[PDB]
């Protein structure tokens, strides 16, 4: 790869009280020409470990399968719930890979995500794991995660790697981590969590010419990992400065 | 014989292969593995009755039923470390499939690919045969169950029902006198613990629970590779030795 083709805008995954929330916008731009709208860009690697990706659609795919095939393998010699590999251990594998591709100056032209729960006493969900049938979609309370058991960790195109309460891709890192490093705090509920992003997504949407609104949300939580059913964000403008006709402006000068 | 058992890539002048023959002699003197199609699935079973006498073992530690893809069983009788490079060798070519075509190997083709790999190492002089037979299978609703068993020498065959290792004959006889296709796993689990327990002389009710490993793809396992849970082996288990008991 020598550079992105098609690809996807930013990323946004938060903790809250129940776990994590991971956004992204379902479309994929070849160059200005918005060609793919309806695009999968949060994959789940197990049922504790979920994966976001930003930039060339073809590279997130590689490392799609390259963590489906770990995580089957993992699950092949898995004899104990404590045996399935945690989102740290992902994010370790992701950024090694990164670090020699790197080296080789043959990156993949991505910035990853790898969210998740890294503990297994709050469920049973890797007592009989099911990859072909999602039993979730019979409803219990959610289980309050503490903090210090959820993971968020980044990688970029250069190896760099870290964690932190959460994490922004793309464009979403000037716009969404602005919003996140002010109004950001702990134990949210799921719906505060999901205003907050929200309003993140709509910004982007408003400055940002490669996102869209049409939203995917997805939750790592005690239940499992949940897809929601993506949704249309309202966005209207926020002045009426806007839609004032122009012929309306004085006729001389540069008004436009 | 005579000179010609001494190596596997040589014929006798009754064009046999005695390093083959002797290698399913230690086959079926090893542990039995049967497996089982029932109405709503397949029960594989293995009885280690060779750890008897083996009273410091973890309990329930040693296991000869492992899954490809979560939804394939594969156990085998014979030598462990050949059976576990077969079951990786099984692994590899099941992640090589999906990594190719992005969906999980047919039961047939992996079945395939095993016995090639299994025969290959039939064919030099300075490679040893692996020593085990391997038993492969999976379960559907559409599909039913596939059961294939392979040989050490490379021969696969599809079976509704399968038993090798020790007793096998005697577990043949008495699995063949019902029809599972219209019985349900949960019913054939106190079957096979009754045949475990007429056939096996060194097992006995004591140690019924601690030398059997079960396991089963069915609609209650939601068609996934599952470990038949003691809540529900232990009823089965005492059933069959209330049974045979009373006579």
């Amino acid at each position: 790869t020598l550079g992105p083709v098609v690809t996807g805008t930013s990323v946004i995954a938060i903790k809250y009280k129940h776990g994590i929330m991971i956004a992204a916008d379902r479309k994929a731009s070849y160059g200005s020409y918005a060609k793919f709208q309806n695009v999968e860009r949060i994959f789940k690697i197990n049922n504790k470990t979920v994966m976001g990706f930003s930039g060339e659609l073809a590279d997130a795919q590689y490392l799609h399968e390259l963590l489906t095939r770990k995580n089957i393998n993992n699950l092949s010699e898995k004899k104990r719930k404590e045996d399935m590999y945690t989102p740290q251990h992902y994010h370790s594998y992701v950024s090694r890979v990164f670090y020699v591709r790197k080296n080789r100056i043959d990156p993949l032209f991505n910035n990853i995500i790898i969210a998740g729960i890294n503990s297994q006493k709050y469920d049973n969900n890797d007592d009989n794991v099911l990859l072909y049938t999602n039993k979730n979609n019979n409803n219990e309370e959610y289980k309050e995660i503490h903090k210090d058991d959820l993971y968020i960790g980044f990688v970029d195109m250069h190896g760099t790697n870290f964690c932190d309460d959460y994490i922004t891709t793309g464009y979403a890192r000037y716009f969404a981590l602005t919003l996140l490093r002010d109004h950001y705090k702990d134990n949210m509920t799921e719906e505060e969590a999901r205003i907050l992003i929200n309003e993140c997504l709509r910004i982007l949407y408003f400055r940002d010419a490669t996102s869209s609104n049409f939203i995917q949300i997805v939750k790592v939580t005690s239940k499992g990992v949940e897809y929601e059913e993506p949704y249309i964000l309202p966005c209207v403008l926020n002045s009426a400065d806007y839609v004032y006709p122009s012929t309306l402006l004085p006729p001389a000068g540069c008004m436009w | 014989s005579a000179g010609y058992d001494l190596s596997v890539s040589t014929f006798s002048p009754d064009g046999r292969l005695y390093q083959v023959e002797y290698i399913y002699k230690s086959i079926n003197n090893n542990n039995t593995a049967l497996c089982l199609e029932c109405k709503d699935g397949i029960i594989c079973c293995c009885i280690n009755s060779n750890m008897d006498k083996n009273k410091m073992i973890k309990k329930n530690s040693y296991n000869r039923i492992y899954h490809v893809n979560n939804n394939i069983i594969i156990t085998y009788s014979g030598f462990d470390g050949d059976a576990r490079n077969i079951i990786d060798r099984a692994r590899s070519e099941a992640n090589t499939y999906y990594y190719n075509f992005h969906t999980n190997i047919p039961l047939h083709i992996l079945v395939n690919r095993i016995s090639l790999y299994i025969h290959a190492y039939t064919l030099y002089w300075h490679m040893r045969p692996f020593a085990a037979s391997i038993i492969i299978s999976s379960f559907n609703e559409k599909d039913k169950g596939d059961i294939y068993c392979i040989e050490p020498n490379g021969a696969c065959y599809k079976y509704s029902g399968i038993v090798i290792g020790k007793n096998k004959e005697m577990f043949k006889t008495e699995i063949e006198k019902k029809d599972y296709k219209d019985i349900n796993v949960r019913d054939a689990i106190e079957d096979i613990y009754k045949f475990i327990l007429t056939s096996d002389d060194h097992m006995n009710k004591n140690n019924l629970q601690n030398l059997v490993n079960f396991s089963w793809i069915c609609k209650e396992s939601s068609y996934e590779f599952q470990n038949i849970h003691e809540e529900i082996l232990t009823p089965a288990l005492n059933k069959a030795v209330e049974y045979i008991e009373k006579l």
